[PDB]
């Protein structure tokens, strides 16, 4: 028996008893039914918040954007998303427009390094450059 | 059926297989629940099976824990180099007419190394795909140690020197981290070979079974012949041979554990030692599952798990409160004010909460009450709208309270009445009375200065109250009331409202001071087995801003007595008295006075059920339902009314807590209130407050009996706890491994200080935890996030700590003392066994010497003499630093270099470089000194610490110069990458052979050679060339008579055969059978 | 810094980071120059990322 893997990895005499009945007689009032499709969809895990880290070769993941507009910005698809849950054309629950003054919210974005400085020129090739200027060549 | 769980099986046939998840030997779920009053079980398959036939699934990304393993688990093979065969005086054993061929433990071959193959010879269930392989020594393994930043270099065949710790550390996690497997209990089988008479053998599962005999038995064979082998083998004892000992727990005929003798090594058994105990001592038993169960149930639910005794059953679902806190945290760093993380989960509890409570809502309530057929009693039923049925913000409010420190809800702007707004229009009046009544339910930390605010803007221009400065008039908008340092001395303060000036102001502050609803708590959860992943609170309670009580339909529907009721009456009676006498409404040409007092009354006193519902039945719904939603509840404590206690900011440390270093406040306090704020509207929840009925026929047990199964049924608290359990041992070893590459204050015992290596900033801490936790991930097999937003801004850390602050400057940190962790203890332990034995990963300790040795002496390079070698003591060297100049020599006079002491020398005598000196300008270096060293007399030192090797065998009666890979190696490293040094060693011979000069360059300053297994194992004896019998100290419990089977010499030197347990568990799913409560 | 290139402003910001193999006027005074005053030495982090 071998558990396959589920995301890739680095290589890659008798007689029926009085009592045994078959045939349902109970219809549960909150529905079975009902209560599982909510439940599973309360059970869907956590979404993942991948922006800011870095990659495999250093190159932190994700869009050069400011880091209030970002905030604003998924502010405003939170507020879409919920909208198209609710099905309707118009949210009661918005995350966005709050009225609340909130002008100093900051969500993590590819603008910043882990070294505080911008991601104008991504990583690596900041590094290219710089090793660069040190090589020699052979004599004419 | 089966009489254990009352489940009706179709084919009779097929009740063993039911059996066995209740523990009974009779002749892929996770889940299964039996319902007592009605026949549907419910059963669980992970997320990706199969066509899904009518079975939940279990969302959860779990950790894959108990793997198996049905192989011998050592990790160091024993690799021929260069193969010889020859002549021998005995061929076979033979028995009356069959012959059997001999067969040797090692192979016969004039030189023998060991490298590391983990996992090399292993038959597992499933595989975490980590490896740690070398090829032999011949070849070059430079891809293992160029992995993890020589992402972009000068050479693609090389690896960076600077860097080679990082790169060895990882090396390591993977070597650890891939032989984290349980060893299982595959059958034996008798022996009457006249060698191991009547001893017990294992035998693996596959093709053959005499074949792997030789392999992991070196004593089957005898001393046929007169070889070093088989002069090994005449030394060890005759009864230390295969099965050691049983257990009395018999199953059928089979044991369920044992001990045997056979190879191994001591470092993966005692990695899996330790792996076996973190996992036994997370065992659970069945009647603590189903204590859990009936005590989270609230009462309304009983289970039952009936089970078979029996000890071989392992299931590890028991944590600690630290374990379960970390997490938490983790999950709270997560978000960063992404609000589209936080919003599926509000909408989805919101959803499940609307589908569970027996509260149904229809705004027909309000229609009927006011029976009308502009007017008081029409406007109001123009503005509250009830023909709308959407009233998601009632239940998103309800599931707000569990997150206060998170998100916070306020009533949207809209809500509030128009451009300040007037007690002169009955249309801004409407407005405020359905604001205040929905106010309430707000996680808002200050609603009643918003509550107490509107009134005062819409009284501005007929009653005043004093202010403190004149920056902030009456006329203010209480919008802008959304923070604790704004709240007025009037409303802190009473006396300072005058009844002759302000009357109707001074009673509904008074009202607020008195008749606000206050704070409770409710105990929920079970502590003793699933932990609590609660901050700031005490384990066991959630928090809400309501009073519950006791859960009884029969209460009177007007009992002026729970705070939403009592408060709907004074709000009620306060705009009574507003509008009672007409002094604040001149140009109401009519006299609405009685319309307004009668829609005032009918609406104060209504038959809706949901403030007693809020009272009553909404807690026990919440405190079933937060055991088992995905992200645990983060609260923050309610303070009514104290300005003094509301709580501002909440924050993430790193650092530890004896540190003095940037201050990096965590990105969650750039948030104006304590957490990420959304709008509400308040006319939904007014409606929600001011209509709603229970069901003409509502028998609680049973609601609840029914509506709890569904839930319970689809569970995946059991599988939380691996999830947080990995995410802590995640943790810990991100924090070891970054401390030992960074000068982080942590005290860690550092074991590769030798390795070279450099300072790491942020970028370079960045990358390595982010390979270590991909590494991670992959090893365990989850796709789902852990450690990542640990990655963001210089995870060069210490500890995990939360906190948060009150309005005056006190705060509440949290700093949860966590245990060791098997991963980094297993990771030190290898690191220790490394700092012994670094020459079986090829890693060679010291430095190399180039300089020309022309002899036809037979010595290995890695052992070299001591008069070739040199060191800082000895008399006539020169020291360099950066600071060499070369300077030419011009009418015939020699070239100069500087030597540290600033004077000049020659090219010639013994010199020693620091790597860098070569490595900064290489190509200058070389065309000066490789003519003086290929025929000169010049001789250099190079420190290197640690350096990558590989190795060239040459015949030994032959001519050779290595001359030509000296020069390869020198003019290929250049800055960022070195290739392997390459070594040209002899070959053992065990006949007498001629003579023949070879000329050498590189040699070893110290001893390297100590991962040599043996020379000329098919020979009686070596003559001429490098000489080395089988190492007897490896083979200890077989040599050392005297030697306990148990003990072992593990931080000095691996000993490659050991006594391993093997053992086969058996894991049942969850079951559970639920009855109802009468 | 951006721009097209960088290459030789990597060489020409930062005059102690040649090496120094020669005996010319410029090695001479970048080896009599102090080896720890390159870069960055101070910074003011106040929020992560
Ligand atoms: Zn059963």
């Amino acid at each position: 028996k071998r558990i396959p893997r589920k995301t890739k990895g680095k290589s890659s005499p008798a007689t029926a008893e009085p009592g045994t009945s078959n045939c349902e007689h109970y219809k549960a009032r909150p529905g079975i039914a009902s209560v599982q499709k909510a439940t599973e969809s309360a059970e869907l895990p956590m979404k993942n918040n991948d922006e800011g880290t870095p990659d495999k070769r250093g190159n932190t993941k994700g869009a050069l954007v400011n880091e209030h507009v970002e905030a604003r910005d998924e502010a405003d698809d939170a507020t879409k998303k919920q909208a198209k849950d609710t099905e309707k054309a118009k949210a009661q629950v918005t995350y966005s427009d709050t009225g609340i003054n909130n002008a100093n919210e900051l969500s993590r974005s590819g603008n910043v390094d882990n070294e505080g400085g911008s991601n104008q020129k991504p990583m690596s090739t900041r590094i290219a450059e710089a090793t660069s200027a040190i090589v020699s060549k052979h004599p004419a | 059926q089966c009489h254990v769980c009352s489940a009706v099986l179709f084919s009779p046939l097929d009740l063993d297989a039911h059996v066995a998840s209740h523990g009974l030997h009779g002749n892929r779920h996770i889940t299964e629940f039996i319902s007592s009053w009605q026949n549907h079980p419910i059963v669980q398959v992970s997320a990706d099976v199969e066509n899904r036939k009518t079975a939940q699934l279990l969302h959860a990304d779990t950790p894959r824990l108990v793997t198996w393993d049905a192989g011998l688990c050592t990790s160091f093979k024993i690799v021929p180099i260069v193969p010889a065969q020859v002549p021998q005086d005995v061929l076979a054993y033979t028995f009356f007419t069959s012959s059997y061929a001999i067969q040797s433990p090692f192979p016969e071959a004039a030189v023998s190394r060991i490298v590391v193959h983990t996992r090399w010879a292993s038959n597992v269930d499933f595989d975490r795909d980590s490896s740690v392989i070398m090829a032999p020594p011949t070849e070059n393994n430079i891809h293992l140690f160029k992995q993890l930043l020589n992402t972009e270099t000068l050479s693609v065949r090389g690896a960076n020197p600077l860097m080679f710790r990082a790169n060895v550390l990882h090396m390591l996690l993977e070597f650890v981290l891939d032989n984290l497997y349980l060893n299982r209990h595959t059958g034996f089988s008798q022996d009457h070979t006249p060698f191991t008479e009547g001893a017990n053998l294992r035998s693996l599962p596959g093709p053959d079974a005499e074949k792997w005999y030789s392999i992991m038995y070196p004593t089957r064979m005898g001393t046929p012949n007169v070889s070093k082998i088989c002069n090994f083998v005449a030394s060890c004892v005759r009864n230390r041979v295969g099965r050691f000992d049983r257990a009395q727990m018999m199953n059928g005929a089979m044991s369920e554990w044992v001990d045997v003798f056979e190879t191994s090594d001591a470092l993966t058994v005692s990695i899996r030692g330790r792996w076996m105990a973190r996992l036994a001592r997370m065992n659970i038993n069945p009647t603590e599952i189903e204590w859990a169960l009936t005590e989270c149930a609230q009462g309304y639910v009983t289970v039952t798990s009936p089970y078979a005794p029996s000890v071989n059953r392992l299931m590890p679902y028991r944590i600690s409160n630290a374990e379960r806190q970390i997490s938490q945290i983790i999950r709270v760093m997560n978000i960063g004010n992404n609000a589209t993380v936080i919003q599926p989960v509000l909408q989805d509890i919101s959803v499940l909460l609307q589908r569970i409570s027996p509260l149904q809502i229809d705004p027909t309530i309000i229609s009927n009450t006011m029976s009308t057929v502009l007017s008081p009693a029409s406007s109001i039923l123009g503005k509250l709208r009830p023909s709308n049925s959407d009233f998601s913000s009632f239940r998103v409010a309800l599931a707000g309270w569990l997150y206060n420190g998170v998100v916070t809800t306020v009533i949207d702007d809209s809500s509030y009445p128009k451009d300040g707004g007037s007690v002169t229009s009955l249309e801004n009046l409407w407005d405020f009375f359905i604001l205040a009544l929905a106010l309430p339910l707000t996680t808002d930390p200050c609603a009643p200065v918003k509550a107490f605010m509107t009134l005062a803007n819409m009284m501005v221009g007929f009653e005043t109250i004093p202010m403190d400065n004149q920056i902030y008039t009456q006329s203010r908008r209480a919008s802008a009331f959304s923070t604790p340092h704004t709240w007025p001395r009037c409303f802190m303060n009473i006396q300072l409202i005058s009844p002759i000036d302000a009357p109707i102001l001074r009673q509904w502050a008074e009202i607020i001071h008195r008749y606000w609803p206050n704070p409770s708590q409710i105990r929920y959860g079970t502590p003793n087995v699933f932990g609590s992943a609660n901050l700031f609170t005490p384990p066991e309670v959630l928090l809400l801003p309501i009073d519950h009580q006791p859960a009884n339909v029969t209460t009177p529907t007007l009992d002026f007595t729970n705070e939403l009721t009592n408060w709907r009456a004074r709000v009620c009676e306060l705009m009574k008295n507003l509008v009672d006498n007409q002094r604040y409404q001149p140009g109401w040409t009519q006299s609405l006075v009685s319309s307004m007092r009668g829609t005032l009354g009918k609406l104060k006193l209504i038959k809706s059920m949901t403030p007693m519902y809020l009272q009553q039945l909404a807690p026990v719904e919440l405190a079933v339902i937060a055991p088992m939603l995905p992200f645990p509840p983060f609260q923050v404590p309610y303070v009514r009314l104290d300005r003094d206690r509301v709580p501002t900011m909440v924050g993430v440390t790193r650092q530890s807590r004896d540190t003095i270093t940037q201050p990096a406040l965590s990105l969650s306090t750039t948030n104006t209130t304590v957490g990420v704020p959304l709008a509400l509207d308040a006319r939904a929840i007014t409606v929600a407050l001011l209509s709603g009925k229970y069901p003409p026929d509502l028998v609680t047990n049973v609601w609840y009996a029914d509506a709890i199964y569904p839930m319970y049924a689809d569970t995946e608290v059991f599988s939380n706890l691996q999830r947080d359990v990995i995410t802590c041992e995640a943790v810990q070893t991100l924090v070891t491994l970054v401390a030992q590459i960074s000068e982080t204050q942590y005290p860690v015992d550092r074991y590769l200080d030798w390795i070279p290596s450099l300072r790491a900033s942020a970028a370079t801490a960045a990358t390595f935890a982010e390979w270590v936790n991909t590494s991670m991930k992959t090893a365990f097999d989850l796709s789902d996030m852990l450690l990542e937003p640990l990655l963001s801004g210089d995870p060069r850390m210490t500890q995990l700590a939360i906190q948060y602050q009150q309005y005056n400057g006190r705060t509440f940190n949290v700093i949860p003392e966590m245990p060791g962790s098997v991963i980094a203890d297993c990771v030190q332990l290898t690191a220790e066994v490394f700092n012994h034995e670094y020459n079986l990963f090829g890693i060679a300790r010291g430095d190399i010497i180039i300089g020309r040795v022309q002899s036809t002496h037979l010595w290995s390079p890695l052992a070299p003499p001591p008069d070739l070698v040199f060191d800082r003591d000895t008399p006539g060297v020169h020291i360099f630093g950066r600071d060499c100049r070369i300077s030419f020599g011009m009418n015939g006079a020699a070239p100069m270099i500087r030597d540290e002491t600033g004077m000049m020398v020659p090219f010639e005598g013994n010199w020693i470089f620091p790597l860098a000196l070569w490595q900064m300008n290489t190509r200058y270096f070389n065309q000066q000194f490789d003519a003086w060293i290929k025929t000169g007399e010049l001789r250099i030192r190079i420190e290197m610490g640690a350096y990558p090797y590989m190795l060239h065998y040459y015949d030994p009666r032959q001519y050779a110069n290595a001359w030509n890979l000296t020069s390869a190696w020198l003019e290929e490293i250049t800055p960022t990458s070195i290739p392997s040094v390459p070594f040209m060693v002899p070959i053992s011979s065990d006949h007498d052979i001629s003579s023949a000069p070879a000329v050498q360059y590189i040699i070893s300053t110290e001893y390297n050679d100590r991962s040599l297994f043996c020379t000329n194992s098919s020979s009686p004896q070596t003559i001429a060339g490098p000489d080395k019998h089988i190492p007897v100290e490896r083979y200890n419990i077989l040599t050392n008579p005297d030697a306990p089977p148990t003990q072992i010499q593990l931080p000095e030197v691996v000993d490659l055969y050991n006594v391993v347990t093997r053992y086969a568990y058996e894991t049942p799913p969850i079951t559970a059978v639920v009855m109802g409560v009468p």
